């Protein structure tokens, strides 16, 4: 648990890995920095080719995150709303978020 | 005759207002959010009468994938998968299974063999239908 | 129709206090530790009289996750996988055979097809039940 | 009602002297040498009578696992995997298929559907048995 | 006589203008872009009188690979795999299942058992169409 | 009775000169090359009169893994596979399903349902041998 | 008598100028081009008259491996794969399904049960192809 | 078996990667540290999707342990009552523990 | 994003790895670079041996490219047409295209 | 075959990583180092969960042994007895035991 | 495309890696360069242990390569006639030819 | 090819790791060195839990060898008589036999 405040701010650092985002919801205010990571996700279908879906997620580090790591939260990045689709622990206090285009 | 079959399946699915594009391997597109593709199958067969004649049993599949209002089109709760896939698949059996003739005659039977409602995690969710109807056609 | 007995069955199986979410891909949740799902699958097919009519067999699939003292409504040892699935589902079972009409008329029989237990080792124990209903509905 | 036939199986083979254990995934343990679980299983099933009645036909499983001297209780050679898995699993059956009204009428039929020994190479040798019993139940 | 049923479909499959080539595994080129190949696969059988005679099942493959402008000989949209794997399948269906004697007398029935067109993402889009014929031949 | 047949099969099998291990699963040697070893497998069931009985179907598998000379006793070629395992098969066959009465009584039927000869690469060549022999026992 | 009959085999297939191997896991040799190998396989079976007899289901398979010149004997194109096999089974079939009694008494019937003509890349191109012949034996 | 003592002690360390936990069974007296590791874990459903559950585990130094290594035993990590539903073998003298949150 | 104009630019870099190529569709004037890469690919036949197929690609600077990243689009990679049949994100701002050759 | 004695010698040092044995069967008479190593194993049922089991196994020189490698040997670790249910080489002349307990 | 000419030239060394070979076609003046590789391939059989056969292929610069690179042409490594059976692009410019026995 | 003389010399080094053997068929006289590898095969039974059967091979240096590289051939090792059952190659001349015990 050594890493708390130092590892969170490395990483978010703004303009370097880290796209600040902002939880609509009311719950957070003052902008929060997290990692996007969005890539392309072949979903298949039974008979057909399938489709190139895309999934982008957010990697925050909980810890430093006050308020609630809640799902069905409002949140928004780069001005585009996202509900908080999931939540699921990596279990370094780091969890990854996946976050509902809509 | 897949074509003439196909060809009927073509006007008859045209109608939704999206493009259909059957077999198209590279193709795997999601702007076209709602999506249909009708495909004629298999064709397997029997002799008919005595000097000549002979009958196929075969299967159409009618699948369809979507997102968002697509579903909600009237009532609530179409984004339940359920609902949005049979909201759309109903109208797609009265569409080729409908009263005209023609569309009737090279089909004979149009049975629905199958029913199918899918789930694949995209940010927008999309939805797999499959309404396979069983076609007996005469070979030509 | 499946809206239509789907929500027959939403109606049915909304009664135990917890949300019923069917074919949500990106929901797995944890925090609704009692689970209910109801899925109206696939429609065979066959002909119905002479001059028009269509009949399907159809199955309906019910499935229940579970932890803790969703279990524990009442009788001892209901942790046990089997008697805990069995006490919910029975009542289950009840609901959606029940004897009102309208649920029983657009669904004909309604045969128990299959029952199942099984077992997914979380902290707080999750075990899965399913209990396939057939019913035989006459295509609209 | 799994419930009841599962609480006849609880009492019918609770008499080995070890605990039996249905469907609990957490645990795995080898502490308890002799093991013994049930399982209702699945329930498919067909109408009774015409005014109402239903029946089901049902599989229960019973699984035995076991090491050193459990295996030999009186007669030489029990290590040998068939021999063992044969003493005990005479006994079991009797013990489920016995004569007692109450055991014998919630299952009707109580024939052995199948039989196995199988074998896990643990420094104690540790064997599994398997004893279907198919009980025919009518739905309450 | 496979060698001289297979030499009929070599006649038969000779015409359209491109060469085809039976179980060539080191080959596998796409300079050949309209792929034509006839396998007479495989024989079951049975007794024939009193005295003396066998009888065989047995099946017919012929596969058909292709891109662009073959598909394109006259109608439009025959880039469709279904349209274009029909319009080569139906006229090669009639090349196999044509009126000369000698074709149809070691065949027997020449029924299609089969039909299928399928998609595999090349630059130029190759599709593959199966036409299984099912043919019975005495043993000579 | 399980360990009824499989002791006649143990008094019956025993007399090849070589050690017959069952079931045993951290043993694999190959010190022992002749190796036998007999399974009495599964029995599924049906009932017998009116007031009481049942009867079950059962198979018994017989396996054999064999180097060298003990192919070679006595006619030529036996480390061909098909000879040696045959010619240990067919004595071993005789045994089984020998005479005497006990034997056949509890067996009823000893009909051998399958054979097979099978190749692994050792060193010493090693082939494998089975024996199915399907046994009806009426259940005690 | 797998034996005998497999010796009748080894007599009636020894004839094609090459050497046959049945069951040699160990080995696999490219220098043996041309190749022949018969296994007598598995044999099911049944009761025979009042008082005592069994007879059996069994199944032959002959298998042949081939390169170059060997595919070549007289007529041209035997590289194509389903000549060249199709020249070397008939005749097999031929041997194997001969006039002669004694080949034919233990065998009862010979009706070819399946054909194939499969294919392997190598420098030399091989190819296997499978005759299946059902032979029903008396058991001894 | 070098290690036991030191290798323990080094990695228990507390605030470096140590949680002390204690065993609320009286079998034990004076808190123990050990290693706890949480992740996300994804368990199916035959027809469903799924649902993404947690397990957790406490990687201990058996050796150093007194007492006793063993199921049913009760044991509370920050304050989180767990029963030590498994117990297994890693070979190091170094057990993993699972622990049933209840 | 750190990356930007500098990380699109080096690589690109003419005759080094980025063969130039022009967007025939008229939305892009100027010569782009790219990275053409294309291999064997080897196709199934249900029941033939198969066929070797080849499939080309261009791997280029997303971010950098102005106009639309969008399919149906027309490019000519060494004066043969290709239609750009497909895009997919590999989430750097980096996509890459499939080009249908005709 | 350099190795030799030097090489069984070295890692079964006393202490290091070499548990001396004893073999219960008298045809060897002086203490025997070797490497012990047991884990837990993993042994399915076919409707159970399962069953966590463990094993042992030796490791030793056998080239160093002076006494036959021979299965039905009996032996004994720590003062707990076992027979020798296995051995196979692994071609060093450095062979792998599997010791059954009873 | 840097490497070209040096790239060939390079591997192609004789008497390095190189085995120069000649098209026997006459298309082909003046012996060429090419990397021959040839191994074990095991073919299996559906009821038989298998064979053991043998496949060599040449691995060549194909832009260094005039003429055509084409499949039916005839050329000749050691004094043994090869058939060119196949050839495919593993895009570096750089093919790989599959040479049948004959 | 360039490895010739000198590696097969290397490697073969007697009492490194090469195990002289002489090829009991008259076509070989003065004793030839190669890699002996023998290690445990686990082959399966269908029904059995299966048998540890033990399998060694020869490591060669094949153009080194003058004779034959024939499979037939007679060899013993270490005064084990041993067919030479099979050879193939690893495109190094450098061949791996399988030689039958009998």
């Amino acid at each position: 648990m050594i890493e708390s405040l130092a590892d969170w701010s490395i990483f978010t650092d703004p303009d370097v890995f880290g796209e600040p985002v902002t939880w609509t919801t009311p719950p957070l205010p003052d902008p929060v920095p997290a990692i996007f990571t969005d890539a392309s996700e072949d979903r298949p279908a039974t008979l057909g080719p399938g489709v190139l879906t895309i999934a982008p997620t957010l990697t925050l580090g909980a810890a430093q995150l006050p308020f609630s790591p809640a799902r069905n939260h409002r949140c928004t990045v780069r001005g585009i709303t996202y509900r908080v689709a999931e939540v699921q622990p990596d279990g370094s206090g780091g969890l990854r978020l996946l976050l509902e285009r809509v | 005759m897949s074509e003439a079959i196909i060809a009927a399946a073509r006007g008859r699915l045209i109608s939704p207002p999206f493009s259909d594009a059957t077999g198209d391997v590279y193709r795997t597109p999601e702007a076209a959010l709602p999506a249909i593709i009708v495909e004629l199958d298999y064709t397997d067969a029997e002799r008919i009468s005595m000097g000549g004649g002979f009958i196929a049993s075969a299967e159409l599949r009618v699948e369809i994938l979507a997102k968002r209002d697509d579903w909600s089109l009237l009532t609530p709760t179409p984004a339940n998968t359920a609902e949005g896939m049979a909201r759309l698949a109903a109208l797609v059996r009265t569409a080729i299974l409908a009263p005209p003739s023609d569309l009737s005659g090279l089909a004979w039977s149009i049975a629905p063999a199958g029913y199918e409602f899918e789930t694949e995690r995209g940010e927008t969710p999309l939805a797999r239908a499959t309404q396979s109807f069983a076609l007996q056609i005469l070979q030509p």
